[PDB]
């Protein structure tokens, strides 16, 4: 003979998705209109709870897709169209200075280009990187003439990724998994509460996953299904390996009025000779990576099968090669050199040759060009690796050797890496159970 | 010492009666402003909607409330033991959330029916 | 069966007394985001403004409220088979609308009154 | 000896105007932006309820008026600006297959457009409708470029309407009213309560209402007041008049580029015989529509009245003639082949030749012009007539004849005519009243 | 003969304390136009945590309510006839400033234990 | 033997900073998205309350500052944008009629414009300022081509302010200070409560304060540390001084269409003969006005020191000389004849020369300039000067003499001179207190 009794404030909860607002602490993502962040965030843990977790249905990567691209694009509106660029250019190859590796990669451009009164005219001589032009029949044009506007981006605001705390509203929470080598879908015994994320860095790479969270034990392998070769691997290392990028030469940076208050910067000239950008990756370092790699893919794969790694499959530049923004230039990196190996049962440096491009067409969108601005002088950066996306190199009829390749381009895995330990539920305080209480 | 805002999940029914005020005290605590505005008014839209069950059920003041609805063994057929400390919170909302609407109707019946009775009883005098 | 949302528009007031749960459950339930939030924050305004009077004439709880101030013949002489049997809720607020803010603020007065007539029996 | 006592969740309400949202289940709607309808749409009788509606100081229909027009805008805000149309066109007549239909409406204009590059030019040969064109002094202009700037419409996003159901905030109900016959000022003693409009289609024309709905059982007329010659008439019919239109020239569309990824579209040739658009209406169904018509003014205007029917009186076509969007082109069809009439105490036809117009300024508006692209192909519409928009004319001492016309062009009308049964109220759930019931 | 909004600002607690309702009644009461909802918003942000604390308070029906907290003269050691007839509110809250978290503390507490022995006696009847 | 009782509605308050809404009882600021106003605003007086005001330190001044700038902004954006007019000019001096005082004022510049077709050009002769025109080597350019994009104001759009009331919302409100003689920081002993401050012209000037409110009964010298002679002194008269200006030349508007849609006006003549804008303030009693400020100025420095007013140090004209807006013409007009006199222990008048400029960049930005068109007619309007801002310039550390120079410039000093007796507070109806009540 038990009544029902009303409480409020139980500590219940059911999957959700909502809403979560940035948080953070002259840049693209416009992190002045954050939220300020707590200098002591909470995080509890919650002993006796075990919660399912899966990273590839989080809606909590979408929305950062989002946000990071309506940050972008918010980014460009105040700034310098470079609309009248569109015109033939007059190109001759720049070979005075150069080596080999460099020879077509630049041209020597002259064109008619408007004056700050509408009815002057002046010309202009800059250095292109040849991938930005093709030509048209000497006579070139810039590549995108026939496809989208170019917006210049703004030599003020700086393309340095800046930490960002994803937090709940109230009324929701945040939970995290604290469970060493979870992969990303099972049950999670160990969990905890929080308000927000810890701040992640929307860092913008392909294949090889840069300045992450590395693994607290070992290489973790996670994929939506490894059986299927149309998923993506993505591979988080337990130590980082080192890579060095550069763009030696000594670029000179001029700019000129277009227009009433619109200025375009171009490279002027280059001082010294000319050599190709390169990264620089520690063979040996490199070498006892892929040796744990492997060893946790035959875990998925078999008993001696046979792991080699191939270099890219072809496809479009942005996605065959490593494309990230070192010092502000856009660099696409050729891997070969890194995932060419077969694995069966010193101190030198790998170097990957890389090319600059100054159109860029992120986010894969067609009609929305940017114009990157040249950078004065010399530019040296230096980043961690913390992961890999590869892929499986189609199905075999049982050869009992697996291919891996580099892959990548959707910007969603990038994400998800840093994403995969957070799950948002909403909060249900009511509810309801029998006693002996009647009234 | 006391627990965090979920502290108690996981603990037992029983014991985590306990913490109420812990979780209660915690709701409620361009285009950028409009995220964050919908993410504002969302969160009281929330808590007005809870508020208006306890005032319609007769607890409106309160974080554990006696009512008159008899428990019916249909709904879980278990004993007290068992229920307060064997079981979390989360584990019992499981078991019964499909009981929940008859069970909030019976609540809302029970309760319009003693307000009436109550009119009627400060009439007659 | 019941009736819906409104459904006891019509019936007596004595009838439609006993549907208050069904009205009472239907308060709260680019630029065309701007207009949707107004939408939710103007209902949310609305019902916490008659939150509050229940609050302050000591009704914060319940649906039906009895209080301590009598009724003025002035504002109405009909009787109570009259009010309760041949009367609708939409008649009689028309009837009275013009005492409406006399009688709030005598409610106001009453309960302000009882709470500190509480407040000087407990310290005894 | 009474108290007073206060209930919560009294079933009162009080007329209001509030914001009303979009619900409905690409598009110049952005439909995308309204939230999903209610599958099981509630509507509740409210028995001994008579209410006062009034459908000519009815809120609703500024508030839809206002949104359709901000949808409109919307959907060209990211489409491709014409400006660089606004030149001198050198225009000779069609002549090659003219059916005398069709003498000299179409007109074959030459003109140098820009192209992708700035500093290049390209000749352009296209075909316009002689209203869409104006002599300068051979040479030719668009009609808009003297005051207002035209925007091509995007060929992607239809016209097409798509049923639209405003719903009320919580707080607020929408009373409907289901009197047959009702005439929209009256008392109304049969009203229901609903949530959510049922779908309104956002049909543009004039003069006649097409897929609108029908009257109960018989024809009904509404007006502000019958006796004022100021004053529109809006007729509801009970039965439907099926309308037949078509633009049968088989139209090959051409597409430029004018700029960097700007997209120009444009009729080339025509490849059959030039006739004109036309639309049929049976001849039988139009001449009993109009005794029914007839029979219930005399209600209003006497059983000695002679009512005659006659064409509109003069001004823009926007106002002289049926205008609607049959397929995407916008036709302009001469009705006083239909209200051709005098009224007092088989299987053929009316053809109404129709117009077509590529440059619109919709909503009456100054400034904002929308360049509609012609559609490849050969256009055919099968739409129903379910009311009328007629105006009293003249006045007299003392006379025997009334004589309506077509009216209209002012779209609240069409609106007006959908929404006549919906009222807005606002819930009042707070009073008081005497009991024996103190404390 | 009423005060106005603050109009007993100023008075003594033990005036002040006759115009509660005056004071609580005025609670609740183009990128241009999020400026005025968020002003809408914040409004009833704040009117809902002042009563989230007389709701785990046990006061949330009431503009005087009375509570079973003693009160330490640590807190303020002063004679009721100096609080309630020489000082203002604001002077008040100006002197107990740095303890109304402990006193909150306090209140919560109690309140909690209030609804569990509750709760005991009605299952023991 | 006390306990806690909770009151709540208790009068108290603290220190906030919120955002405080428009209310107002076709023209620049916006009045038709603005709260209407009570035709009857409340006010209390609180007797025995005394409270902290810092003028200083007040918030309200920076949210009116932002207010207006963006509201400035907002009413030119549905605009012309006059891009074609970074032309070269050819100009030559208009001799015509002129007086000495103005050889060298006007220009009679020409050039050729765009039109409606974008195959044709114009030309156009108008008349220049010269402060807005530029020699480029008779080659002259608008001042600002360098520089920014200039926006027509719009002609039907007046620039007469419109007084606007600053409101609090619900759970904060406004203290004002009724304390004659208040200086802006100390404490206040006479206060009242208000919803809505009253209402305040946005008079935009330098140098002398327009159309404010006067001082109660005598002038009142404020400023944030009178002894720094880096921080600007604020006066308030006490009774007005009466100034009137006037354009005495009687121009003729003419306008031209620049592109589809797009007018520009522009001076085309003068008729009359040609004599400068100035304005006249009576002589007896600026030097009364200026016998009163002496003396409370005394106050702070000795009681037998020299006084001396001097004119401007230099700088840009915007803060060299009184600017304002007369009639919509933008005048800025030479003090030095009034701010030059020594103050040692007939119906006459002060004329100063005023000089006319139509490119203008307010609110000290760089980079958005406006054309304000000109004016049909002859221009006159009657001003209340009823305050000053002074600097105390020089540093001196041993002198029996102070010099006294016009200042101002920055925007936020003239709100702050109308606002300096508003708080705004938030209510803190919570609290807790001893008494002899159990339970
Ligand atoms: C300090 O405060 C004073 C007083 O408020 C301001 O002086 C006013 O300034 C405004 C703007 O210059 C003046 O407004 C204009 O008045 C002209 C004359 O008005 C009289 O004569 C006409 C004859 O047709 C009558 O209809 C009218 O009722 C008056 O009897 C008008 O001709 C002007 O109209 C033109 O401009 C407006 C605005 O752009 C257009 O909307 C009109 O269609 C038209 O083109 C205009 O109304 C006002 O008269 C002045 N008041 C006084 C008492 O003189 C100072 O300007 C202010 N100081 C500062 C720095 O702001
Ligand atoms: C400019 O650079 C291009 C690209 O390297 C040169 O063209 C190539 O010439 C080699 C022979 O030396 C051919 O085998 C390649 O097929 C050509 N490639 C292309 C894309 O045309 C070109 O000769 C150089 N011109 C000058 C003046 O130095
Ligand atoms: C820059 O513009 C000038 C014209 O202003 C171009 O020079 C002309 O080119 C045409 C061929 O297209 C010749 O027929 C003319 O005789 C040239 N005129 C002169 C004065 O030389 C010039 O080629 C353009 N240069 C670039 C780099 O685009
Ligand atoms: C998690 O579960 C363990 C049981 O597995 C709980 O441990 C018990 O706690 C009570 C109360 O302190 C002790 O009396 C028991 O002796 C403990 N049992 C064991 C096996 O150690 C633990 O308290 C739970 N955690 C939480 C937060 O509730
Ligand atoms: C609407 O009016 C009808 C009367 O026309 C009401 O129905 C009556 O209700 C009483 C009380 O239950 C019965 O004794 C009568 O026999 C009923 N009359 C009929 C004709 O059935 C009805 O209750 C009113 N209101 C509503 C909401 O239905
Ligand atoms: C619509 O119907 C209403 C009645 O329901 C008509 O209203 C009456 O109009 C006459 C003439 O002006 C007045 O004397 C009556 O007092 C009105 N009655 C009511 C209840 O308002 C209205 O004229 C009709 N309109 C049309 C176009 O048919
Ligand atoms: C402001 O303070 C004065 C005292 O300085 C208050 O006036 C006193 O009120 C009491 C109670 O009615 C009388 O017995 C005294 O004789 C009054 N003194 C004087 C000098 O008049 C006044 O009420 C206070 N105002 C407010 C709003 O509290
Ligand atoms: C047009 O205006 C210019 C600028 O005032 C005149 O040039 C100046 O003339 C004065 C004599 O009146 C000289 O002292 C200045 O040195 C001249 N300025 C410069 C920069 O040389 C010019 O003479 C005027 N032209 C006409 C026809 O009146
Ligand atoms: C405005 O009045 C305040 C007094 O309310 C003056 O402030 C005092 O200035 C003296 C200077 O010797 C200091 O020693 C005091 O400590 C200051 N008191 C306070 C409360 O700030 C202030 O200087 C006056 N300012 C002007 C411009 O007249
Ligand atoms: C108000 O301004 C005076 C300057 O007139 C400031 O006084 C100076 O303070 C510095 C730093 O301590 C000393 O080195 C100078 O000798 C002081 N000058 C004089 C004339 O005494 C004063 O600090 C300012 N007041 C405030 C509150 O900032
Ligand atoms: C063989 O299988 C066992 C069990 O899964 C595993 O531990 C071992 O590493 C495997 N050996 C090889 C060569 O893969
Ligand atoms: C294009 O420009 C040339 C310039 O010489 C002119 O002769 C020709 O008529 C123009 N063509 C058209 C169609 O206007
Ligand atoms: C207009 O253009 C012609 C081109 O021949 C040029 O000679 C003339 O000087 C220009 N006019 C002006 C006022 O600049």
């Amino acid at each position: 003979n038990l009544w029902v009794t009303v409480y409020y404030g139980v500590p219940v909860w059911k999957d959700a998705e909502t809403t979560l607002f940035c948080a953070s602490d002259h840049n693209v993502w416009a992190t002045h209109a954050c939220v300020p962040t707590d200098p002591n965030p909470q995080e509890i843990h919650l002993e006796n709870v075990t919660e399912e977790f899966n990273m590839w249905k989080n809606n909590m990567v979408e929305q950062m897709h989002e946000d990071i691209i309506s940050l972008w694009d918010q980014s460009l509106k105040p700034c310098v169209k470079l609309t009248p660029l569109c015109v033939t250019l007059q190109c001759t190859n720049v070979t005075n200075n150069i080596t080999d590796d460099m020879r077509g990669e630049l041209k020597n451009c002259s064109f008619n280009m408007t004056t700050e009164l509408r009815d002057k005219k002046q010309k202009v001589y800059s250095l292109f990187y040849r991938l930005d032009v093709v030509q048209i029949n000497k006579e070139y044009r810039l590549i995108n003439c026939n496809t989208s506007a170019i917006t210049q981006a703004c030599p003020k605001v700086s393309f340095e990724p800046i930490p960002i705390h994803y937090c709940a509203p109230a009324g929701f929470a945040i939970l995290k998994c604290k469970d060493k080598k979870f992969n990303g879908t099972g049950p999670c015994p160990s969990v905890s509460t929080v308000q927000c994320t810890h701040g992640i860095k929307p860092v913008v790479s392909t294949q090889l996953l840069l300045n992450g969270s590395l693994a607290e034990e070992e290489v973790i392998i996670r994929s939506e299904n490894i059986t299927n070769n149309a998923k993506n691997i993505l591979v988080q290392l337990n130590t980082p390996v080192q890579i060095n990028c550069t763009r030696p030469n000594n670029n000179t940076v001029k700019s000129i009025r277009i227009g009433p208050g619109q200025a375009f910067y171009y490279t002027g000239d280059i001082i010294g000779d000319i050599r190709q950008a390169h990264c620089n990756v520690s063979k040996a370092t490199w070498n006892e990576t892929l040796g744990k790699v492997v060893k946790q893919l035959r875990k998925h794969f078999g008993n001696n099968t046979i792991i080699r790694f191939a270099q890219s499959s072809g496809g479009d530049l942005e996605v065959t090669t490593h494309s990230f923004n070192c010092g502000g230039e856009f660099f696409y990196c050729n891997t070969s050199g890194l995932f060419n190996s077969t694995w069966i049962s010193s101190n030198d440096s790998i170097t990957l040759p890389c090319r600059i491009k100054q159109i860029i067409n992120m986010w894969q969108r067609i009609g929305q060009a940017m114009y990157a601005p040249p950078i004065q002088g010399v530019i040296r950066c230096v980043s961690n690796i913390t992961g890999l996306i590869l892929t499986r190199d189609g199905g075999s009829t049982n050869s009992t050797t697996e291919t891996f390749r580099p892959g990548g381009g959707d910007m969603r895995d990038n994400w998800r890496s840093e994403l995969y330990k957070y799950k948002v539920v909403k909060i249900e305080p009511l509810g309801v159970a029998p006693t002996r209480c009647k009234r | 010492v006391s627990l965090g805002f979920l502290g108690a999940a996981g603990s037992t029914m029983g014991a985590a009666s306990m913490t109420l005020t812990v979780q209660a005290r915690n709701l409620l605590s361009t285009h950028w402003g409009i995220k964050q505005l919908q993410a504002r008014v969302l969160a009281v839209e929330h808590y007005l909607r809870d508020q208006q069950l306890l005032g319609i059920w007769g607890c409106s003041g309160k974080l554990i409330c006696c009512t008159n609805v008899p428990w019916n063994s249909s709904w879980s057929n278990r004993n007290l033991s068992e229920i307060w400390d064997n079981m979390t919170w989360l584990q019992w909302d499981k078991e019964i959330s499909n009981y929940t609407q008859i069970i909030y109707g019976l609540l809302e019946e029970s309760q319009n029916q003693q307000e009436k009775n109550e009119q009627d009883l400060l009439a007659l005098d």
